[PDB]
């Protein structure tokens, strides 16, 4: 129904090109390097990885929020 | 050969254990519960190629080339759309990362060998 108010919006969400293969980083030899940080907890032993924010680390589902 | 990696992903098909994509294929990868690996090279890959490599030349992993992303890609199952004689529109998977349990085949011995060969 079309009103005079102004009508709302759903978030839609920023489509990131190939963002996995910005965490890994492959140099010339023969080593792997892991950019952002990891995940600590029992639940996620080594898989989901962390937010690189301006102020905190943001975890994918545990919540491990580590602010500087 | 190929109607062993056919018969190989129609068996992960059927049982489940499989982990399509590159995202949680390399989950799986860095999960370390991995049997077997498969990359479609020659393709528009001008950073993937080298990822991809690095990452499946760590330890106990294996590779399989295939011509094309169409092909692997109709061998996994990933869009069965009109499935009367062709697919409607097949698309291409990159790498697939692979758990077996369902491991008793002769094509799963002639595989093996050749990976160890």
């Amino acid at each position: 129904k079309s009103y005079t108010t102004p009508k709302k919006n759903k978030h839609k969400r920023k489509k990131v090109k190939l963002a996995v293969l910005k965490y890994y980083k492959v140099d010339e030899n023969g080593k792997i390097s892991r950019l952002r940080r990891e995940c600590p907890s029992d639940e996620c032993g080594a898989g989901v990885f962390m937010a690189s924010h301006f102020d905190r680390h943001y975890c994918g589902k545990c919540c491990l929020t580590y602010c500087f | 050969v190929n109607t062993a990696l056919q018969e190989v992903l129609k068996t992960a098909l059927i049982h489940d254990g499989l982990a399509r994509g590159i995202r949680e294929a390399a989950k799986a990868l860095d999960k370390r519960q991995a049997h077997l690996c498969v990359l479609a090279s020659n393709c528009d890959e001008p950073m993937y190629v080298k990822l991809v490599e690095a990452l499946c030349a760590e330890h106990q992993i294996n590779l399989i080339k295939v011509d094309d992303n169409k092909k692997l890609g109709e061998w996994v199952g990933l869009c069965k759309i009109d499935r009367e004689g062709k697919p409607r529109k097949v698309v291409g998977c990159s790498c697939v990362v692979v758990k077996d349990y369902g491991k008793e085949s002769q094509a799963k011995d002639v595989i093996e060998e050749y990976f160890k060969c």
